[PDB]
């Protein structure tokens, strides 16, 4: 399962 | 035993030839379960073993959805990286991220990784407190300022100790016979002469699973680890892993050497003498 | 900006057998860029239809890749494989040893 919500550097 | 479960993701800028390459691998231990490469025609997270295959409709548009998503961050983060380490638009540039879980024989959550590397050079990542960062240089301090202040330790946090967990468990149970299997190395010894004075032994482990092995030579009861050859353990191409060790060894005196195999997968410890 | 040379080892799933079917193996590891070339040679010529793995890396965030083919070793047929990367000044040559 992929995480999800990924941030900007 | 532990398990573990990672995806590994590889962003390439091309100036001039696009958009960055984005290619992502899920893996449980040694065993990788699906793919995705933003190059590809089929534009979907595509298995890659036969027990993921069971995951319905539903599972294929979520996980293609959430690897699209990452492929589009990682794109800007690209370009933010760029801008902070006051690179030129003309090179081509490496954004490398990790993340996933370990857990224990009793299934419980022992461990959880969310990291990036720049170049080939660490980045940022989660400490295994999953409450704070480690940043490489003052560029990736700029990040983790920002991440301390919007509360992404938590948000990774919640993964890795809920759906992470929840999935390797799930993966664990539906592909139980691919990845609850240990299969033994199958070893043996070789001998070569250099000369009358000198051989070469070369301790064998072929057709293992997991990788995870230690091949030791030892001189009556002594590590000779400084003068061993140890190759990196290598696929052979069948879901199984291959490693030799090799020392060489005054003629006359190859009774004193042995190899030492410790593997999962065997009850005992092998030691293994040259038997001519 | 790291840079890492490419390490190559070639050899075969099997114990190989004189005209017994087997799998010819390139596995390229611990490089860094991506961007790689790999061929399978036989006597010096390319080996056409030669599959790879998908790039995955490994804790000290290096590449690997495997490179393989079906093929049947003979006494004298030659097998290698070729690398370029941009570490290398040209292309190595790793030459099989069927006891490697």
């Amino acid at each position: 399962n992929y995480n999800y919500r990924y941030r900007l550097f | 035993g532990s398990h573990s479960m990672r995806y590994f993701s590889t962003s390439v800028s091309r100036p001039g030839r696009g958009e960055p390459r984005f290619i992502a691998v899920g893996y449980v231990d040694d065993t990788q379960f699906v793919r995705f490469d933003s190059d590809a025609a089929s534009q979907r997270m595509e298995p890659r073993a036969p027990w993921i295959e069971q995951e319905g409709p539903e599972y294929w548009d979520e996980e293609t959805g959430k690897v699209k998503a990452h492929s589009q961050t990682d794109r800007e983060n690209l370009r933010i990286a760029l801008r902070y380490y006051n690179q030129s638009e003309a090179g081509s540039h490496t954004l490398q991220m990790m993340f996933g879980c370990d857990v224990g024989s009793d299934g419980r959550f022992l461990r959880g990784y969310h990291q990036y590397a720049y170049d080939g050079k660490d980045y940022i990542a989660l400490k295994e407190d999953l409450r704070s960062w480690t940043a490489a240089d003052m560029a990736a301090q700029i990040t983790k300022r920002k991440w301390e202040a919007a509360h992404v330790a938590e948000q990774q946090r919640a993964y890795l100790e809920g759906t992470c967990v929840d999935g390797l468990r799930r993966y664990l149970e539906n592909g139980k016979e691919t990845l609850q299997r240990t299969d033994p190395p199958k070893t043996h010894m070789t001998h070569h002469p250099i000369s009358d004075h000198e051989a070469t032994l070369r301790c064998w482990a072929l057709g293992f699973y997991p990788a995870e092995i230690t091949l030791t030579w030892q001189r009556d009861g002594e590590d000779q680890t400084q003068d061993t050859e140890l190759v990196e353990t290598r696929p052979a191409g069948d879901g199984t892993f291959q490693k030799w060790a090799a020392v060489v060894v005054p003629s006359g005196e190859e009774q004193r050497y042995t190899c030492h195999v410790q593997h999962e997968g065997l009850p005992k410890p092998l030691t293994l003498r040259w038997e001519p | 900006m790291i840079q890492r040379t490419p390490k190559i080892q070639v050899y075969s799933r099997h114990p190989a057998e004189n005209g017994k079917s087997n799998f010819l193996n390139c596995y390229v590891s611990g490089f860094h860029p991506s961007d790689i070339e790999v061929d399978l040679l036989k006597n010096g010529e390319r080996i056409e239809k030669v599959e790879h793995s998908d790039l995955s890396f490994s804790k000290d965030w290096s590449f690997y890749l495997l490179y393989y083919t079906e093929f049947t070793p003979t006494e004298k047929d030659e097998y290698a494989c070729r690398v370029n990367h941009v570490t290398l000044s040209q292309p190595k040559i790793v030459k099989w040893d069927r006891d490697m």
